């Protein structure tokens, strides 16, 4: 499986992940997490749904910590790319595992939610996630392990 | 940069806890 294929899968996984996380957590949420195009029957759509379900407990455990941190980081449309890239790079500095790959999806979700709540961005954050994983060689790491479906089979 | 590294530390902790529980 190619890195470009993983990148295309990543967009679908993240799109579906944010839909199901939004629904799981029902604060103003971003309507585009509902209304942007979505194929719930697709293969990667189902992977993203499963990742959201799996992560519900851990996400609730750390919700207050992340939101206090994001509240003080104050990400905006102007600096979100810089902050996302620095966070994502440092996250993988000591190594890649599926937990950390999935945690980056969760950070993307929280980042998109925060910028919506405080400004007037989901499409952009989607590109940040896909492009980072592609160019930083996370996509290769995923391809070596059989693709995104491997995340459901630890 | 301080809060960047604070977020990174939490994501690493969240991710490693996720990995172990799913494994």
């Amino acid at each position: 499986m190619s890195e470009e294929q993983v990148a295309q899968d990543t967009e679908e996984v993240f799109r579906s992940y944010v839909f199901y996380r939004h629904q799981q957590e029902q604060a103003p949420a971003d309507p585009e997490m509902v209304t942007l195009p979505l194929q719930p029957s697709s293969t990667m759509g189902q992977v993203g749904r499963q990742l959201a379900i799996i992560g519900d407990d851990i996400n609730r455990r750390y919700d207050s910590e992340f939101q206090t941190m994001l509240q003080h980081l104050q990400p905006t449309a102007e600096n979100a790319y810089e902050y996302f890239t620095k966070i994502a790079t440092s996250l993988f500095e000591s190594g890649i595992n599926w937990g950390r790959v999935v945690a980056l999806l969760g950070f993307g979700y929280r980042l998109a939610l925060h910028v919506y709540q405080h400004g007037l961005f989901l499409g952009q954050v989607t590109r940040f996630v896909v492009d980072f994983m592609l160019h930083h060689s996370i996509a290769r790491w995923i391809a070596q392990r059989g693709g995104w479906v491997a995340a459901l089979n630890l | 940069d301080a809060i960047i590294q604070m977020i990174v530390e939490l994501l690493k902790r969240v991710g490693d806890q996720w990995e172990e529980e799913q494994s």
